[PDB]
């Protein structure tokens, strides 16, 4: 029966609606998390009798018949914008202002991109990310340091014992994507680029449009969780209604085969 | 010829990732999309799981 | 295609290796360290 094939769609596309709401409520915390939203679009339609036309002034209704097939989730966009910045006071976070992405080296060689700015210094002084990933620019610093500045255009310097100047121990540039909507996301707050966005291009910050950085400030997630309630509240009753029909068809097709 | 029999027939499966849950647990480990950890099954020749 | 996440989990905890304020104990064997180092 076709109704049982529709609202089986239609219960999918809530169910999928209401994941995708889960998830976005569920790390509302971490830092450098945009929210995603969930598009869908119906499928194709079927013309059973053709709407022949009269055009005998006789104000009538069209004669056709088509009947529609069901719903299917199509895309999911996620919402670039600037959110928030909190402090944290730490001299190794860096808070991107604008657009753009600090690159890292996953194990397997390849390089995924990444806006969550929390930053630690490894054992052998590399910079790296939390979680042992480091960043592809290959930043390190040296020991004995009595403290470590980064400047708003992503030059890093630190300052020794003495000499009454702080040293350059490297540069901190960030890629670009010309459609940054399109990359497909993995875990660890990494990106990768694909088809639907451009290739990178690096700059360093300030220019070629890239924002500049905030030292000891991280960005948080823009999730607003005002609207976020009323699309769940929406999501449950649309999955009722669902249900609903699919009662309603199987009684009267139980009604059916009783005879 | 009208007669037509039908008789059940079953696919493989559906490789869909189901959801995880944190366990903490040291040695809990969960898969990637198409990743398959190998075991050596009871007849000797080895098996996939997750 | 599209993308459906599967939640979170916190990855690490760091802490935040700074200078704290000194208070006066006037014990003769109490010794505030300044900067960086460790008593082993």
């Amino acid at each position: 029966i076709s109704s049982l094939w529709i609202a089986k769609t239609g219960l999918d596309a809530q169910q999928t609606n209401m994941d995708v709401i889960a998830n976005n409520l569920a790390n509302v915390s971490t830092n450098g998390f945009k929210r995603q939203r969930a598009v869908f679009e119906d499928l194709l339609y079927q013309t059973i009798r053709q709407p022949g036309a009269q055009s005998s002034e006789q104000t009538t209704l069209p004669s056709g018949l088509q009947i529609g097939t069901g719903v299917r989730p199509v895309a999911t966009e996620r919402l670039h914008s600037q959110g928030n910045l909190s402090q944290t006071n730490n001299s190794k976070d860096v808070a991107i202002k604008g657009q753009g992405f600090f690159q890292v080296m996953l194990p397997d060689g390849t390089s995924a991109y990444t806006r969550d700015g929390s930053f630690q210094v490894d054992q052998n002084g590399q910079l790296v990310t939390a979680g042992g990933f480091q960043v592809q620019p290959a930043i390190t610093i040296p020991a004995n340091a009595l403290s470590i500045t980064i400047g708003r255009d992503g030059v890093v310097s630190v300052t020794q014992q003495g000499q009454a100047a702080p040293v350059q121990v490297g540069q901190l540039n960030l890629t670009t994507f010309m459609n940054d909507t399109g990359l497909e996301s993995i875990g660890e707050n990494l990106y990768i680029e694909t088809q639907s966005s451009g290739a990178p291009n690096e700059s360093t910050p300030g220019l070629n449009g890239a924002g500049l950085l905030y030292q000891g400030y991280v960005e948080t997630s823009n999730v607003n969780v005002a609207e976020e309630l009323v699309n769940m509240i929406q999501v449950q009753r649309a999955y009722e209604i669902n249900s609903k029909a699919v009662s309603t068809t199987d009684q009267m097709l139980q009604k059916l085969t009783q005879l | 010829a009208t007669r037509t029999l039908v008789t059940a027939s079953t696919p493989g499966a559906d490789m869909t990732p189901g959801q995880l849950d944190y366990t903490s647990r040291p040695l809990d480990v969960a898969l990637q999309q198409d990743g398959w950890l190998v075991v050596q099954a009871a007849d000797g020749a080895e098996g996939y799981t997750r």
